[PDB]
């Protein structure tokens, strides 16, 4: 929103398109006069078969298991050798 | 509505009223003990009661969500008129 | 610098302890904020890094 | 899960962390108390004190554990035991991506081999935990406060020690620095004693007693 | 998947290798920094005139807190002590009495901002919406007890802060 | 194998030019550790059932590329830096001995966490 | 059994001697202390403010809470070595701003309900 | 009970030199405990199931510019929680703090019989259910 | 849209600089070992190139459906972290147009209202809403017992709660 | 003795004869939910909350009055046993009024613990609740009787503690209120335990009305000093000041039960 020539020494100087999108911001954005929202009802808002037993979380989890106390096998691993990642396809040399 | 105590300055509406032996009124010395002049004793007493004819009356408080809760208040008690705890105005059946 | 990073470890604390979940929209807007959120620390990250630096 | 409020669960994981908490449990039968992962996929080891130093050198080493990282040093005081403070470790392995919880018991006066020397990053985590709670280990290279004001006397995260701390200090113009005195508060700290008085969880009730 | 960030070997190549001595000699990638900083001098600065200009904001916005009323001018809270048990940091003190009519509100509510978060929870916590976040920011001052309010100023803060909550809850009620 | 590693990814440690050779003597000496200890003991069986494997998989293996696949340690360089850091490990779990039983019963009450 | 494993000192000999070399410390540092801190008060009534803190803890008979205090009086020393404390914090060990303590029955009494 | 240079230290623990609370709050504090009572508008006894450790209140004034309840003693609102009474004396002799104990007031086991409510000649009989 | 234009503006600013890179570059490195041995975690580690980041290892929340590049150093330097911190900003905007473009629609809380509080519109209308809105902010919900050390890849390391 | 065994959850019990499920399962430390019994009073069975599944049930048994015979199995945490839970619950907040905000009941109000535990976390009832117009029973006890659960816990101290047959219900079907039928002085010199009977905010103490919230009362345990009983009792102290005497649990002293003039 300036002149062409200066505009011109902004582009060469920074030697880029600034002009096309700039760091602050017009009437682009979104006006803050929006209309009334109508925010959807959840999946347990059914009217019926909503029982809190099929669905309760805090009562369905149990106490920590115990394996072993102090009252031919293989050895394991807690978890199988993290995979090795592959080299970024999109550009793998910054 | 606000008054006046004897010591010359207004009292709150829930009638605390500096006295006037106390020491810790001077705070107000070149300053004012402010008071709301809209006396929520005095801002409810002069709403209309309602006249609507039912037993019991659902009353939101005005606006539906922006309201207090719903609150099903009755009225079968004829010397006395109905009112919602919540908002405090005043309902009433229709004379029966 | 991560004003909502840090939260969301404490709720997930809570909920993954809690045995709930919580909706699938609501963690896109955790993780979009939570990136958000990155963005925030690293844009002090490095420029008071120069800041001190010169 | 079809209902879409409870959190899933990774009984795979679950399983497999068992079956290592046992392997734990052979390999050194001296020290571990009782192995237990939760049913949130989290499986802890319960070692005993005097082997602190053992079981944390044998996951950073053994192959098939390789727990090299020192995530957290934490040690959970209840009053309610002999020992009251019970010593929490927090070690990831980062070839196995899974996290193991060893765990320990002390009280105020029992003495602890410092782990400096098995993993450098308790240095500054046992800084912060004899200021906090005041259980001392043994042979730490600088132990000393670094969490504290410079002489504060008491451990602050102890359970008799009030949230509201025990002194307060204040500038002083006749003296011309700034100086202490007992703490004398404004506001107290209004307790709510808001614990509901009805079971919350069948599953977790202790036996009768 | 991962991407390498820093290893990219320079081609020994007479070309290749005259750019990096003419860029060393030569201050050419020094006054790529020092060229590119005049482009953003000519920028016009992003920098409002406070306070004949305030910078945006949005209706859902936490200020100082303002005792709100019903249309009639029943004050809105009913001593149901929920944002003071929300209250984080135990800024409000509550007491109650039934006086005589239908206006038993509070006998004291004292909100404490020196101690107050201003994390809003009281206005989401009340049921009746009394206890709001007003969209002031501004209510600085000199003196300490100023910083606290009583349950008088509130009402002030209320009947003074009017319009613009009761239009900012109109927009607002259904995300909430 | 190939062509030496210029780079080993994770810095300060240094790219090996004998993998083969060392992962043999690292592996020997493993086993040489464990010959002191009583064949009942777990942590004996349990690294010899791991480093027979091991060892007689890079006495297979001759491509050091392939063996990074197979073992699937990562590199050839952190598996010689673990198996001469676990050399320690048997070396010095001689001085712990833990097979033998624990030292005493938990004093009760420290268990049984909800109070 | 009701047998505890000591850390340094094994009986009241050994604690006698580790409180003796704080006062060996201690002793040397005062006059130097008030040298370097800035401090108006003398070496006299320095050496007695480290004099009846001994008599404060004068009454502990197990050899481990003795050997507790005994790492706590060489953090304050070398807290006090290297300036790391400033006036106000061992100022703090000089109780010079507060009210005195009522003592007598007659005091307390007129003071309020303090028991 | 692990012979480490072990020597006999049988004496009462005495932590509160270590822990050194001020003097007038470690002999002048009552340290009382119980079991605490169920509300009785309530009907939630599973709140009577754990040992409670408390003190004792001291003075309480108004704020001169509010009216607040200032208080002086950092032990107001500490309370602790001990499974068993045994545990919560124990806490007190190493803190040698002036211990008071008192019982849990187990609920007397009644015996509850409706056909008693329509009886023939016994007054237990309900006028009205 | 306008933010990857504005990395470019810093990197251009630092990155070729010479002055930058000079006080900079090899200026204060650690090893492989140390790293993980000193507790280190996120820029830190994956500076010294070790391969490690919490959102690809454990991912947590609906992080496993994104896709992203982790930048990963191969000095250790404070050049190589400063680096990484770059293009975790370029690749936290890929993640960004990402999470834009799949918003999926639904609510925004647990549908159970006793972790959750429940709708203005029904803890005005509703009992169960009402008395659970009542309940929930003046005593909160009940967790069950346990221990937990959930930890998510802060912008720093592995900042976790136990 | 006889010493019938039963099982509560599999586990076994040594229980006497003649008692109830809710008895023979609290011995083992089952709190099993209850608004219309309660320990003192005769057992009632109108709260139909305590519906609790045995083993093999083709019909669920109520708890508070139900002699278990020689091996019984309860059937605690049953699907079936819950799906009773949610079901009557849910009717008692059908006609409940919107009140907890101002119901001095809440934070200790039974009914509303009850609701986190054994309850539903969303409402289906889309129609006009009920309304009870309020008594007057006492210049010391309020009555708002919308609340009322009709559980006739304040029928049975009057008839059977407190000794004066006043206190009592009215109508029938929804309408079925509790209450005199004529303006009466509660004139009980127990009678304040009435506010500690009732679950609900139907009974409520007009001194204490809008004071208090239990959160925020600190108790402190004490004994009266007006009678010479000795009737231990708690001390509800918020801010340093007393609002409320709560009656305390002594089997030997007072039971739970204090008068007027203590209270
Ligand atoms: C080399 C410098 C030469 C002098 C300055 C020329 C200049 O930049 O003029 C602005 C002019 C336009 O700038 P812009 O940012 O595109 O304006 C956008 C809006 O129209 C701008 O909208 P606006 O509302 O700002 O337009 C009005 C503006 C317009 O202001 C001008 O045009 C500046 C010149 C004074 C009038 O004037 C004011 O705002 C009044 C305040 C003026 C303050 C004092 C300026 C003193 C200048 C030097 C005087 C001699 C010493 O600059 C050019 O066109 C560059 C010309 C370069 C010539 C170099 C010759 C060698
Ligand atoms: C109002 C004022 C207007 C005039 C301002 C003049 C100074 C600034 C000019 C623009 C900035 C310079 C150009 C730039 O940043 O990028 C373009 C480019 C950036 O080059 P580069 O760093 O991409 O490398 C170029 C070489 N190759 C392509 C092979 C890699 O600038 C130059 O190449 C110019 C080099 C300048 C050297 C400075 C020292 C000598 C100066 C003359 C003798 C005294
Ligand atoms: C202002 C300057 C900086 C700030 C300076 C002030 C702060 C630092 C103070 C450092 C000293 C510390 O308080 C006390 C300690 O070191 S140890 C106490 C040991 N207490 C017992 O073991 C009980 C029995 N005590 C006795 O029997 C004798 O009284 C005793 C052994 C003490 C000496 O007499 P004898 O050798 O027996
Ligand atoms: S934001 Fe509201 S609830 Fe939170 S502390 Fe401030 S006043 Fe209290
Ligand atoms: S402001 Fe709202 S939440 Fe607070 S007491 Fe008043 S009505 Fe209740
Ligand atoms: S009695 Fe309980 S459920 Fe009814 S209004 Fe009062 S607090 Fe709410
Ligand atoms: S008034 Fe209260 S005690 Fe009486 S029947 Fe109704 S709910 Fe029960
Ligand atoms: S106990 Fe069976 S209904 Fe109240
Ligand atoms: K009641
Ligand atoms: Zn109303």
């Amino acid at each position: 929103s300036a002149t062409r020539v200066i505009q011109l020494l902004r582009n060469w100087a920074s030697g880029r398109d600034l002009q096309a999108k700039l760091q602050l911001r017009y009437q682009e954005i979104s006006k803050r006069t929006q209309p009334p929202p109508k925010l959807p009802v959840g999946p347990s808002h059914k009217l019926s078969n909503n029982y809190y037993c099929t669905r309760d979380g805090r009562r369905e989890a149990m106490p920590p298991s115990i394996v072993m106390s102090s009252q031919e096998k293989k050895a394991v691993t807690p978890a199988p050798p993290i995979k090795r990642w592959e080299l970024s396809k999109d550009q793998p040399y910054l | 509505g606000v008054r006046t105590s004897p010591t010359g300055e207004k009292v709150t509406h829930t009638g605390q009223a500096y006295d006037d032996g106390d020491y810790r009124r001077v705070r107000f010395s070149d300053r004012q003990k402010e008071v709301n002049e809209n006396f929520a004793i005095d801002l409810i007493a002069e709403q209309p009661v309602s006249e609507v004819g039912s037993r019991v009356i659902s009353c939101d408080g005005g606006g539906g969500a922006l309201g207090h809760p719903r609150v099903y208040i009755n009225l079968d008690k004829e010397t006395k008129t109905g009112t919602c705890g919540y908002c405090g105005l005043q309902f009433r059946q229709p004379h029966h | 610098v991560s004003m909502m990073c840090n939260e969301q470890a404490y709720s997930l604390a809570v909920e993954k302890l809690l045995n709930i979940q919580p909706p699938p929209r609501a963690q896109w807007i955790r993780v979009l904020f939570g990136e958000i959120t990155r963005l925030l620390n690293h844009i002090m990250a490095v420029t008071t890094h120069a800041l001190d630096i010169g | 899960d079809t209902r879409p409020t409870i959190r899933p669960r990774n009984d795979v994981v679950h399983k497999q962390l068992s079956a290592f908490g046992q392997y734990v449990a052979e390999i050194l039968p001296k020290y571990v108390q009782q192995v237990q992962v939760s049913c949130f996929n989290e499986l802890e080891i319960f070692i005993h004190p005097d082997g602190v130093i053992p079981v944390l050198t044998f996951l950073r080493d053994h192959t098939n554990a390789q727990f090299k990282s020192l995530a957290d040093l934490t040690a959970v005081d209840v009053p309610t035991r002999q020992n009251r403070f019970e010593i929490v470790y927090n070690l990831l392995s980062l070839r196995f991506n899974s996290r193991i919880r060893v765990k320990t018991y002390t009280d105020e006066l029992t003495p602890i081999e410092s782990s400096v020397t098995v993993y450098k990053a308790a240095n500054w985590y046992e800084r912060e935990i004899w200021d906090m709670f005041g259980v001392f280990f043994a042979n730490h290279p600088d132990l000393r406060r670094i969490l504290t004001d410079y002489g504060f006397e008491g451990h602050p995260f102890r359970k008799d020690f009030p949230l509201s701390g025990y002194v307060e200090l204040r500038y002083d113009d006749e003296v011309k620095r700034v100086v202490a005195e007992p703490v004398e508060l404004a506001q107290e700290f209004r307790k709510f004693d808001l614990n509901s008085p009805w079971e919350a969880f069948p599953a977790y009730r202790q036996p009768p007693e | 998947t991962y991407k390498f960030v820093n290893m990219r070997e320079p081609s020994m190549d007479m070309k290749s290798v005259t750019d990096r001595a003419a860029q060393t000699l030569l201050w050419t990638e020094l006054v790529r920094g020092l060229g590119m900083t005049l482009s953003y001098l000519f920028r016009e600065p992003a920098t409002i005139n406070y306070p004949f200009e305030k910078g945006p904001l949005s209706p859902r916005f936490r200020g100082e807190h303002a005792l709100r009323r019903y249309p009639s001018g029943e004050e809105r809270c009913i001593a149901c002590k929920l944002c003071e048990a929300v209250c984080p940091a135990q800024a409000i003190t509550i007491e109650a009495e039934p006086r005589a009519d239908g206006s038993r509100r509070t006998t004291r509510y004292d909100i404490d901002m020196t101690k107050c978060i201003y994390c809003g929870f009281c206005q989401e916590a009340c049921p009746v919406d009394a206890i709001v976040e007003g969209p002031n920011f501004e209510f600085s001052t000199e003196t300490h007890e100023e910083l606290l309010y009583n349950k008088e100023k509130l009402l002030n803060n209320g009947d003074k802060w009017e319009a613009e909550i009761a239009a900012n809850i109109q927009a607002d009620y259904l995300y909430r | 194998a190939g062509l030496l590693k210029k780079t080993t990814g994770l810095v300060g440690l240094a790219v090996c030019e004998t993998p083969h050779e060392r992962l043999k003597i690292l592996y020997t000496k493993i086993l040489d550790v464990l010959g002191q200890i009583p064949k009942n003991a777990a942590y004996r069986k349990y690294t010899e059932q791991i480093t027979n494997e091991k060892l007689g998989m890079v006495k297979a293996e001759p491509d050091v590329k392939k063996l990074e696949e197979q073992l699937q340690g990562g590199q050839i360089e952190e598996v010689i830096l673990q198996a001469e850091n676990e050399l320690s490990l048997a070396r010095k779990m001689l001085r712990w001995k833990p097979w033998e039983p624990l030292v005493e019963e938990p004093p009760a009450n420290q268990w049984k966490w909800p109070i | 059994g009701t047998s505890v494993k000591p850390i340094f000192s094994r009986d009241m000999n050994e604690a006698k001697r580790r409180v003796r070399e704080l006062y060996r410390a201690w002793y040397r540092e005062v006059p130097n202390t008030v040298h370097l801190f800035q401090l108006d008060i003398s070496v006299k009534q320095g050496r007695d403010k480290v004099r009846e803190m001994f008599m404060k803890n004068a009454h502990v008979t197990d050899p481990r809470v003795v050997d507790l205090l005994v790492i706590k009086g060489k953090m304050e020393l070398e807290e006090t070595i290297n300036v790391w404390k400033q006036r106000t914090h061992i100022m703090r060990f000089f109780h010079e701003t507060e009210a005195p303590r009522p003592t007598d029955f007659l005091s307390k009494f007129y003071v309020g309900h303090d028991p | 009970t692990q012979d480490t240079q072990l020597i006999a230290v049988d004496e009462k623990l005495d932590i509160t030199t270590l822990t050194g609370v001020p003097e007038e709050h470690i002999k002048t504090r009552k340290v009382r405990i119980f079991v605490p009572a169920r509300n009785n508008m309530q009907s939630g006894v599973n709140n009577t199931k754990k040992w409670k450790m408390e003190f004792d209140t001291r003075e309480r004034w108004e704020n001169p510019l509010m009216g607040w309840s200032s208080t002086a003693d950092p032990l107001s609102n500490l309370v602790l929680t001990f499974s068993t009474k045994e545990d919560a004396v124990a806490f007190a002799e190493k803190n040698g703090w002036s211990f008071d104990v008192e019982e849990r007031k187990v609920p007397k086991p009644k015996s509850k019989s409706y056909g008693a409510n329509f009886s023939w000649n016994k007054r237990t009989r309900v006028s009205t259910k | 849209k306008n933010f990857s234009f504005r990395i470019d503006e810093l990197e251009e600013m630092l990155t070729n600089n010479r002055i930058w890179r000079n006080r900079t570059v090899d200026i204060g490195v650690v090893t492989a070992e140390d790293a993980l041995n000193y507790g280190f975690s996120g820029v830190m580690l994956r500076g010294s190139g070790i391969q490690w980041d919490l959102r690809k290892t454990q991912p947590y929340d609906v992080y496993d459906q994104v896709e992203f590049d982790v930048p990963i150093g191969s000095r250790g330097d404070c050049y190589d972290r400063y680096l990484c911190r770059v293009e975790e900003m370029r690749q936290s905007l890929r993640i960004i147009s990402q999470c834009l473009n799949k918003m999926p629609p639904g609510e925004i809380k647990v549908d159970d209202a006793k972790v959750s509080p429940p709708k203005r519109a029904e803890m005005k209308t509703s009992m169960e809403s009402l008395i659970h809105h009542f309940k929930l902010y003046t005593e909160g919900y009940q967790v069950p017992p346990g221990a937990t050390y959930t930890a998510i890849e802060a912008p720093k390391g592995e900042f976790g709660v136990y | 003795s006889n010493l019938i065994e039963v099982f509560v959850d599999g586990q076994s019990v040594m229980v006497e004869p003649g008692t109830t499920v809710l008895q023979a399962c609290e011995k083992v430390g089952m709190q099993i939910p209850r608004f219309c019994y309660h320990e003192r009073l005769s057992v009632a069975g109108n709260c139909r909350m305590c519906l609790v599944e045995i083993e093999k049930a083709p019909k669920v048994v109520a708890a508070c009055a139900m002699p278990v015979m020689k091996g019984w199995n309860i059937l605690t945490n049953s699907e079936k046993s819950k799906k009773a839970r949610e079901g009557v619950m849910e009717f008692l907040l059908a006609n409940h009024p919107l009140d907890c905000p101002i119901c001095d009941q809440g934070g200790e109000c039974d009914l509303q613990d009850q609701s986190m535990m054994f309850g539903s976390d969303r409402s289906r009832f889309l129609e006009g609740k009920r309304a009870v117009e309020d008594k007057n029973i006492g210049p010391l006890v309020k009555t708002i009787m919308t609340r009322c659960i009709q559980c006739t816990r304040c029928i049975r101290f009057a008839s059977e503690i407190a000794g004066v047959d006043d206190l009592g219900t009215t109508g029938r079907g929804n309408d079925m209120q509790v209450g005199t039928y004529i303006e009466k002085m509660f004139m009980s010199e127990l009678s304040g335990n009435i506010i500690d009977i009732c679950p609900v905010g139907a009974l409520t103490s007009k001194p204490y009305a809008f004071t208090a919230r239990p959160w925020e009362t600190r108790k402190t345990e004490s004994i009266d000093v007006m009678d010479a009983v000795g009737s231990n009792i708690v001390v509800s102290t918020r801010t340093g000041e007393v609002m409320r005497i709560l009656p305390r649990m002594h089997e030997d002293i007072n039971e739970e039960w204090i008068s007027d003039k203590t209270r």
